[PDB]
RNA sequence: UAACUUUACGUUGUAGCUCCCUUUCUCGAAAGAGAACCGUUGCUACAAUAAGGCCGUCUGAAAAGAUGUGCCGCAACGCUCUGCCCCUUAAAGCGCUUUAAGGGGCAUCGUUU
């Protein structure tokens, strides 16, 4: 059916990727804090992680050593989107209540206001979604 | 004023507690109290590595850049001082103007010719910041390429280092200094100094000036003068002391008596064990099997068994096997005197025949020789003035030693003849867990929290009359173990399935499905090659599955042994054998007289192929019960054993006076978990941590009797009965406290506040009134507050702020990892159309892999390409909304942590001050809340009219009523671009949120946004308001 | 284990030379060059290598200068010290404030150092 769900991985609010299922979401979490980490006084004991053990290259270590404590201020923030390029649920809110929630107003309150602020997200993403 | 007992689930993140009250006889009557306390784990959350040395690396790095900038900045003093260097033609910073940047050539064309003094201190300022490696795995391979360049040096036809340097290094390729890990560019310290000499008297010939004054030397000052290395005292200081004489440092196994001690202890805690039988080694077998280290280079145990004289199936115990002990281990060797005897064989002083002279006290002497200093220098200048130089060569030129033991020198060398012929004040509140007994992070840190606990009960109710810690089977191991443990888990979780699939197969007709006894009866059963153990007759396999032919039954009566192993049992019959009661396979196969039947019981359990373990567990009946059942029932573990005697000498425990102190073993835990009916779910939770310590703390002694009693009941017919619970209704009250749901259903809503808890007590528990006391509260989970302001600044990776009035943050990318959504953000991307074609095509070549397509050499292309120049990094534009100003305000990084997030009121709507790590060290305070989609610059001003509410910390308790529901948890992180705070479920329970954390909170307009305040106990919820805005600094 | 000595790599900046390649203007002339400017490949240098904070230290009237095998800064733990939050008790007043005492909790405070 339509509704895809996709994955938006923001780092410092500043959006970075955009995968299609959280293994990968969240692997190129490490990924980028480890080649962050090997720039400076990390890197002369990561050399060794790669090479004592038969898991060269950081995106294969981290394929099999994969930890859920991928550093702070990585947003995952899960949207689905249709094929008609419209959003629907995001993390497991729907739109209509999304808005209501991270925005803090329902629908009754201003429905213009929609077209400048639940539009907007829409225009957001579009930049996002590439 | 209430007699109690505590108990504890300690585990490498989770301290979770209980409070048992006894009655005067240690008997479980009532449950008052229970808690779980979360934290984090004290190790980097990546692989596991000490926080401390980590923190130690960076500040050695600090230290290095100190030192060298310090020499650099003392060599231009110097070349400003000694003769000239155009005095006053620094920069503002003192640093050298138009420094020719060409200094290998000067290095090169300095030996013919007179250097111009800016040359010359461009060539020698070069000298000191790259003054190569001295002596002092990876390092190895920068030996190896040292080594190299000092041979081409030595048999070449170059006299300086930096002449070959270029001279080949320009053939070669185009660079001259050392690249990535080409180690081929590396050079050594003391051809640097014959380099100098050499340059200086080049100099001198030449008549150039400014090279004989005080420079000269004050440049081998600078160039040679280093930082000295520990001594003993590091050793003695971070390490253990000797009881008799702390005066003295630790030995170490690189000398003789060390070596000896740790033969002799190996010696002394070994056996024979054949036959289900243990015995220690005979007088005669230890000086005959004495020798053997001496004799000859290694001990296996196969070659241990060889050498002596025992039965082939003869095993050893102490030898922890997981699994697979056909494989025979190697007991101890002879380090330092076989690494000894193999150097002087390599430098013409044995023959592995001639005996060793030197005395085993020299031998000493020059293992603590090798051992006390890190370098060859200080050895052969101290050497305490001993021993003659050839030996000291012959030594030095392979020998290398660098250990330590636990005990003192005179320590050991006073108790080995005695041993070779075969021989504070306690107050009501825990004292801080010492930090030298416990050298290891995470255990310390979960012992602190245990002991901040333990003082919270103590402050709450009272001394507790005993203490039945007991911690998980990962606490005390390395972090690889701990994932070997999780690892080897997990297929043992795989081999359940392929058991259960192999049942299914076998008997498609059984119905439900496959529990662990009947798959362990078919397991066992395969195992046993289809025979009883008993009466040695074939089974009907058909009859397996149902019950009444056959059950599983300890050979080794539980009552009077208190063994439950994972392969302990054998699978008898029933109705036939039941005559075996208390009294082991050896009265009731009548070994006492080596009966027949015993032969062939002997027989079929070792002929056919069985576990050894089992083989030799089964086949003890001649151990000492007591001393067993209490080895199989407590634990003495290392940590285990420091807990036990550290809170029974500081504090006060309020018992029988004889041991008020109780670690438990976790198997037995975990049967007693299994009796009294835990069901339900775990580990999805944490607050089944509470209920481990509910179920230790009632595992008084008193109850060890009962249910021994009740298992020398079951074991002969004697004859629901339900086993012996603490009190009626155990699981009931248990599960209600811990988890507010009833039993095996936790689709109900949690009973989560004093009121609905009572009532659902009172209602589902009624015959029990008992359950509902004073202190009925519902389990809040308490996680570690983290108030701390410091952490990294900014990311390790400095981009190219030049281009900061957009967004971008030019960034220079290795080939090796250009993506294709790496090339749409790329600089001359239309500036160089042809190469952003050129780079496509190997993208699209090798399939988006940048690994491969660019492990050959990019190139660049002329307007008639004919192979200019070569690419390996090129530029990759990045949006930066904002970042750090790093290295001199030449380059941006990226924030790192939010140390603190404010809350500011005016309009209902809490706007929030994000304040970062970098901040709080320059001083300042930020006064720009957060609106989302606008950067910083366009974010709202702070001012008078914001009124000022709390300030929020990582793992700080928070309260977002929402109009739609209430939030209730621990913040965790904020949305920067979007202003939403994170925030986890107490439990982190499973089915609430993502993983039990609710991302995307909405504070702006909510109704109340307030933070609370949670005792150490997860008691005393109150909301903490602060007066005045804290400063940063 | 402890801490160690390091050179070395890398990121960013600057300058030199050098790759392609923008408009640009100059030269002719249509793509080739000469000056620029702006990007940028590679190489050789120096600078910085957390954000930041202290000394020592010789001058001295000090803006500052002369100097050094210089020290601290991403952790754990703690409560002798200051501060935050928090109860407890007493004292007054005007629940609220002040004063006083006690017990904690947590760091921007303290030790390891």
């Amino acid at each position: 059916m339509n509704n895809s769900i996709k994955f938006h991985v923001s780092y410092d609010g500043t959006a970075r990727a955009l995968f299609n299922t959280k293994e990968q979401a969240e692997k190129y979490c490490l990924v980028e804090e480890i080649n962050d980490e090997m720039n400076g006084y990390k890197r002369k004991s990561w050399e060794e992680k790669l090479r004592e053990e038969n898991c060269a290259s950081v995106q294969d270590w981290v394929e099999k050593n994969y930890t859920s404590s991928y550093s702070d201020l990585f947003n995952i923030c899960e949207i689905e989107v249709s094929s008609a390029g419209q959003l629907v649920k995001i993390d497991n809110t729907e739109v209509d209540d999304f808005v209501e929630n991270c925005y803090g107003f329902t629908l009754e309150d201003d429905l213009e206001e929609f077209n400048k602020a639940k539009q907007y997200l829409q225009k957001f993403y579009a930049e996002c979604e590439n | 004023s209430i007699n109690y007992i505590l108990g504890l689930d300690i585990g490498i993140a989770s301290v979770g507690w209980a409070m048992v009250e006894i009655d005067e006889e240690e008997n479980p009557i009532r449950l008052i109290d229970l808690g779980v306390r979360v934290f984090e784990r004290a190790e980097v959350p990546k692989t596991g590595d000490s926080l401390a040395m980590a923190r130690r690396l960076a500040r050695s790095v600090r230290r290095l850049t100190r030192r060298r900038a310090h020499r650099l900045l003392r060599t231009r003093r110097l070349l400003k001082r000694e003769g000239v260097l155009q005095a006053a033609n620094f920069d503002e910073n003192g640093l050298i103007k138009s420094l020719p940047n060409t200094p290998w050539q000067l290095r090169a064309a300095a030996l013919d010719r007179k250097l111009t003094p800016l040359e010359w201190s461009a060539v020698l300022l070069h000298l000191i910041k790259h003054r190569g490696y001295l002596s002092q795995k990876e390092l190895g391979a920068l030996l190896k390429g040292v080594a190299g360049n000092a041979h081409a040096l030595q048999t070449g036809d170059f006299r300086t280092p930096a002449e070959l340097a270029l001279n080949k290094f320009e053939k070669e390729s185009g660079h001259i200094r050392n690249q990535r890990s080409d180690y081929s560019h590396t050079f050594s310290r003391k051809d640097l100094q014959a380099e100098l000499i050499l340059l200086f008297e080049k100099q001198k010939e030449f008549g150039n000036p400014h090279v004989s004054g005080g420079l000269k030397e004050g440049i081998e000052t600078l160039l040679m003068t280093q930082r000295p290395a520990l001594s003993g005292d590091a050793v003695q200081k971070m390490l253990g002391h000797c009881t008799f004489e702390p005066a003295e440092p630790k030995a170490a196994k690189n000398t003789y008596t060390a070596e000896r001690f740790i033969w002799l202890t190996k010696l002394n805690n070994l056996r024979i064990l054949e036959q289900g039988s243990e015995r220690p080694l005979t007088d005669t077998e230890r000086a005959t099997l004495m020798d053997e280290p001496y004799r000859k280079s290694k001990l296996t145990y196969a070659q241990a068994r060889k050498l002596l004289g025992l039965e082939d199936t003869a095993f050893f115990k102490g030898l922890r096997y997981g699994k697979d002990n056909a494989e025979a281990s190697t007991l101890m060797e002879m380090k330092a005197y076989h690494a000894i005897s193999r150097a002087l064989e390599k430098e013409g002083l044995k023959d592995k025949k001639s005996p060793l002279n030197l005395s085993p006290e020299l031998q000493d002497e020059i293992g603590t020789a090798f051992s006390l200093f890190k370098t060859d220098e200080d050895i052969t200048g101290r050497l305490k003035d001993r021993i003659q130089p050839e030996i000291l060569e012959a030594l030095l030129k392979h020998i290398s030693f660098d250990k330590f033991v636990q005990i003192s020198l005179k320590a050991l060398r006073r108790i080995v003849p005695l041993m070779e012929q075969g021989k504070t004040e306690e107050k009501i509140y825990l004292p801080p867990i010492p930090a030298d007994e416990i050298r290891n992070p995470v255990v310390l840190r979960a012992l602190s929290q245990a002991r901040k606990v333990i003082n919270g009960v103590v402050r709450r109710y009272g001394s507790p009359a005993r203490i039945h810690i007991e911690t998980a089977r990962e606490v005390g191991k390395s972090f690889k173990d701990r994932k070997e443990i999780e690892k080897r888990q997990e297929e043992n979780r795989k081999d359940r399935e392929k058991a259960a699939a192999k049942f299914r197969e076998y008997f498609p007709n059984f119905v439900g499905e496959p529990k662990s006894k009947d798959i362990l009866k078919l397991r066992l059963y395969e195992q046993q090659h289809g025979k009883c153990l008993y009466s040695g007759k074939e089974i009907n396999l058909g009859r397996l599955n149902e019950k009444g032919y056959v059950e599983i039954d300890h050979a080794l009566p539980f009552s009077r042994t208190w063994d439950d192993s994972f392969n302990n049992k054998v699978l008898v019959l029933g109705s036939e054998n039941q005559n075996k009661g208390n009294q082991t396979p050896y009265e009731y196969f009548n070994g006492k007289d080596n009966s027949r039947e015993w032969q062939e019981f002997k027989a079929r359990v070792e002929t056919s192929r069985f576990p050894r373990s089992k083989k030799q567990r089964i086949l003890l009946q001649k151990f000492d019960e007591d001393g067993f059942k209490e080895r199989n029932l407590n634990d003495t573990r290392y940590v285990n054993r420091f807990l036990c005697q550290f809170v029974a000498d500081r504090m006060r425990l309020t018992g029988k006076g004889k041991k008020r102190v109780f670690a438990s073993n976790g198997q037995i835990t975990n049967l007693l978990r299994g009796f009294w009916g835990l069901r339900k779910v775990r580990a999805e939770n944490d607050r089944h941590h509470a209920l481990d310590a509910v179920v230790v703390a009632c595992s008084t002694v008193a109850m060890q009797q009962k249910i021994t009693r009740f298992v020398r009941y079951k074991e002969m017919n004697a004859f629901k009965t339900h086993f012996p619970q603490p009190w009626e209704f155990f699981a009931q009250e248990v599960m209600i406290r811990v988890f507010g749901k009833p039993d095996g259903k936790p689709e109900f809503e949690e009973a989560d506040t004093l009121e609905k808890l009572r009532t659902l007590l009172a209602e589902k528990l009624s015959s029990r009134p008992e359950a509902v006391h004073e202190y009925v509260t519902p389990l809040f989970v308490s996680r570690a507050p983290n108030r701390k302001m410091s952490g990294q600044g900014h990311m390790e990776t400095v981009k190219s702020a030049k281009r900061l009035d957009e967004g971008v943050s030019v960034l220079r990318v290795p080939l090796t990892q250009l993506k294709l959504k790496d090339l749409e953000k790329m600089v001359n991307r239309e500036r160089e159309p042809k190469l952003y074609e050129a780079l496509k095509a190997r993208l699209e070549a090798h399939k988006d892999d940048p690994a491969k397509a660019f492990a050959e050499p990019f190139y660049k292309y002329d307007k008639a390409g004919n192979r200019t120049q070569q690419v390996k990094a090129v530029r990759v534009e990045q949006v930066q909304k904002t970042g750090v100003w790093v290295r001199n305000h030449n380059g941006i990084a990226d924030n790192a942590t939010m140390v603190r997030v404010d809350v500011f009121e005016k309009g209902d709507k809490y706007y929030l001050v994000p304040i970062y790590s970098w901040q709080v060290a320059k001083g300042i305070l930020p006064d720009r809340a957060v609106v989302q989609g606008k950067d910083e610059e366009d974010w709202q001003l702070i001012d008078d009219s914001f009124n000022f509410k709390f300030s929020l910390h990582p793992n700080d308790l928070v309260e977002v009523i929402t109009k739609k529901a209430r939030m209730f948890g621990y913040f965790a992180s904020c949305h920067r671009g979007t202003g939403n705070i994170n925030i986890r479920i107490h439990d982190l329970d499973h089915k609430i949120g993502k993983n039990g954390i609710l991302e995307g909170i909405g504070v702006k307009t909510a109704l109340s946004f307030q933070k609370y305040q949670i005792d150490e106990l997860g008691k005393e919820i109150r909301p903490c308001r602060l007066k005045k805005r804290p400063p940063v600094r």
